[PDB]
């Protein structure tokens, strides 16, 4: 009881559709954002440009994270026979199932169906496994994805390198923070 | 009166909801079109479409080969993310 | 009109309706082919493919 | 009682019509899918392309399985005189009858009439024979068909070889997984 295979199958397909669409939209919005950084740098407002590129870095990391989750949903669909057949969790699926349960509370603001995918996977493999996933006590959640959805501020050198590349591309004079470039 | 009944926080909410509900309608159009596409797969074989495009491109003098699966700032900013 | 004459009348009508539908499809293959050429000349490869 | 020869004869013919149609449709959809793999490989998203070809391999195996069942339904129609005449199951038909009963629960999502064919064959040769078929305790179900409808993931070398052939055909540069090509 609780678990319904078709709820999981339908919602996995929906999650892929929604992620596939959000990646495109967010990629386009990053173009518009980078133009705005060049405008701030041209206006000599470098100290603000630094804080505006933190938004760009976070959206870029998020788009990369959405690509990883798209892949794990597509993997659970490809090997959906195993999910439905066994009662134990296979090794091949452990990364995917644990990561999707871990990610859902972070992403479910944007990708509402991802909550239902997580809830069904917890109904299948039990609530206790679901709790061990959400904290990564299960030690199986994908490390790169957890990095990409971290709440920490970007490294100062990443911010500076972003400004250097954007400034170069839009032919705007920029001089990077000497202290940060030295610390690197 | 109207700035009370629809204050900026309420407008902010309404605009967020508006945007998020058109994201959902995009997801729905996509899967209606994917269904119709699979529904009439035998009426449009891929190779026949590819050959008609190549024939029309040959007539137009366009060099682009139509059977094949036919920005650098984005690439460089990606390389930066990998390097850190 | 006999009950069988009614059925014959409807079968003859359905046969013509399908024949008209085939003629309409043929004339629209010609119409869409013309639009591919126009789209290729304007470089609109996405519209050409549609 | 239960068994009606004309229910079986009509539904065997229907099963052939439906399979014959599904094979064509699935073959065409495989063309559209292979083009999509080339697009993923061109975009350098090889790690996803691997998971997308698992779907293609499974549909290709399924089409081959549908061809085997089409043949066994056509065989029971060809030798329908024997079915209707005897009360015992002939040796010549044992493979066909057992395989159709085994396959029905796997396929009856797609081929609804296949359930009725199986139910009639169980009414003819008794429910106990029907149970021995579904588990292949009867040791007569066709091995190639059971392989082709297995829920196991494709071998890694098959996935790599699929990508190599698709990449070659669409003139896309691809470099296969060295570890998998070595393990082979």
């Amino acid at each position: 009881s609780g678990f319904k295979a078709e709820r999981l199958r339908v919602n996995l397909r929906l999650v892929i559709n929604r992620l596939k669409l959000l990646e495109k939209k967010k990629t386009e919005l990053a173009q518009k954002a980078r133009k705005e950084i060049a405008d701030y740098l041209a206006a000599g407002k470098d100290e603000r440009a630094r804080i505006r590129v933190e938004h760009i870095i976070r959206e870029d990391y998020l788009v990369e994270a959405m690509e990883i989750l798209e892949l794990y949903c597509d993997l659970l669909l490809a090997r959906f026979g195993l999910i439905q057949s066994m009662k134990e969790l296979d090794s091949g699926l452990a990364e995917s199932v644990s990561t999707l349960i871990w990610a859902a509370p972070r992403l479910q603001s944007e990708v509402a169906e991802l909550k239902i995918v997580a809830d069904q996977l917890c109904a299948k493999y039990s609530k206790e496994y679901g709790k061990l996933c959400r904290t990564n006590q299960i030690g199986t959640v994908n490390d790169r994805l957890m990095h990409k959805l971290s709440v920490e501020a970007p490294p100062k050198i990443l911010v500076e390198r972003y400004l250097i590349e954007i400034a170069k591309n839009y032919n705007v004079p920029y001089e990077p923070d000497s202290v940060v470039m030295a610390e690197a | 009166a109207t700035l009370k009944t629809m204050n900026l926080e309420k407008i902010s909410a309404l605009m967020d909801k508006f945007e998020h509900q058109f994201e959902t309608l995009d997801v729905q159009t996509q899967q209606m079109e994917d269904t119709v596409s699979s529904t009439t797969t035998l009426t449009t074989p891929q190779n026949q479409v590819d050959m008609l495009l190549q024939e029309m491109a040959d007539e137009a003098g366009l060099d682009l080969n139509m059977e094949l699966p036919q920005d650098e700032l984005s690439q460089r900013l990606a390389r930066l993310r990998d390097q850190v | 009109m006999s009950n069988m004459e009614k059925h014959l009348f409807n079968l003859k009508f359905a046969a013509k309706e399908l024949s008209r539908s085939a003629k309409k499809c043929d004339k629209e293959e010609k119409a869409e082919k013309a639009k591919i050429k126009k789209a290729i000349q304007k470089g609109n490869m996405e519209v050409a493919r549609i």
